[PDB]
């Protein structure tokens, strides 16, 4: 869980 | 969310949005496993909403999204809902989702966890941009 | 309401520093983040509030109410998943 498979970009 | 950016596509994949039967779009949800999503007890889910899985763009035709129904509604019986205590409802698929790249699960805290004043997290969501 | 799937960082705060702006609203089951120039509106409600924990996303709360107005200025009131984790094991075990 909580590791997704697109990385998230801030 | 007021004064937040546009998401990378598929970068929050346990993010949901509960549609009513008109298609429209009331509040966001979080899926937990493949058959269960956490969203707020104040959102008032019924049994003829949808759950949207796998959504970026709600104007578009060509995402491919999951639409899954929902079997029941399970409101914390604790929930007050005169000062929105409590706010918790688990909704339970009354079919799975399917894990994906764009579809998957957030992780639950220990009821012990501690998340320190000051700590950066995230939300997400499609609310107003401005009020 | 935006058609894309919008996102924003924002920092929790305590509870005593968050009654100073929602007074005895502010109960134990409420964890407060935001007041820094962001804040979460209307249609938001039930959406997450996640924080890396250890390398992976952890559901720290659920995005539950706050001025009326969405002010970026005002700290948004999610409910604090950590004390309401023991529930939904308990509805997971028994369904
Ligand atoms: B939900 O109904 O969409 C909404 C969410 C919310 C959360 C924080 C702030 Cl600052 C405003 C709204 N809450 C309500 C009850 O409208």
């Amino acid at each position: 869980c909580g590791v997704p498979a697109i990385q998230p970009v801030l | 969310i007021v004064n937040g950016e546009e998401a990378v596509p598929g970068s929050w994949p346990w993010q949901v949005s509960l549609q009513d039967k008109t298609g429209f779009h009331f509040c966001g949800g979080s899926l937990i496993n493949e058959n269960w999503v956490v969203t707020a007890a104040h959102c008032g889910v019924t049994t003829s909403d949808v759950v949207v899985a796998g959504e970026f763009d709600q104007g578009s035709s060509s995402e491919k999204i999951q639409k899954l129904k929902i079997a029941k509604v399970f409101k914390n019986s604790k929930y007050n809902s005169l000062t929105i205590n409590n706010d918790i409802t688990l909704l339970k698929l009354s079919t799975a989702a399917s894990f994906s790249q764009t579809v998957s699960a957030v992780c639950l805290p220990s009821a012990s966890d501690d998340f320190a004043a000051g700590t950066t997290c995230v939300t997400t969501g499609w609310g107003l941009t401005r009020y | 309401t935006p058609d894309r799937l919008q996102q924003a960082s924002l920092p929790l705060l305590s509870n005593t520093n968050c009654k100073k702006y929602w007074g005895t609203k502010i109960k134990d089951a409420m964890i407060c983040a935001g007041a820094s120039g962001v804040s979460s509106c209307m249609g938001d409600s039930g959406g997450p509030l996640v924080c890396k924990k250890n390398g992976a996303w952890t559901l720290v709360g659920i995005v539950s109410w706050g001025s009326s107005t969405c002010s970026t200025s005002t700290p948004g009131v999610y409910a604090r998943v950590t004390a309401l984790v023991n529930w939904v094991q308990q509805t997971l075990a028994a369904n």
